[PDB]
């Protein structure tokens, strides 16, 4: 019993196993943004849009 | 009047160049 134990015992004096995460976020946000106002303003001919 | 872009000219005749401009600017 004693040397089975040890045979276990070894297999489980293992060291605890760390990992190195990387995780990495890309963002990336375009934009065009465009507003035209076409103005005709006459007021002698009371003509204005 | 009208309704959509309501308009009567008697109301602002109570009240042209500016008047109606202004009036008009829609």
């Amino acid at each position: 019993r004693l040397d089975e134990l040890r045979r276990i015992v070894s297999q489980l004096d293992i060291p605890v196993r760390q990992v190195m995460i990387e995780a990495r976020i890309v963002e990336a946000n375009v934009g065009y943004d465009k507003s035209l106002g076409v103005r005709w303003g006459g007021a002698y001919h009371k003509g204005n849009w | 009047s009208g309704y959509g872009k309501d308009g009567n000219i008697g109301i602002k005749d109570e009240d042209p160049f500016v008047d109606l401009g202004a009036k008009d600017a829609t």
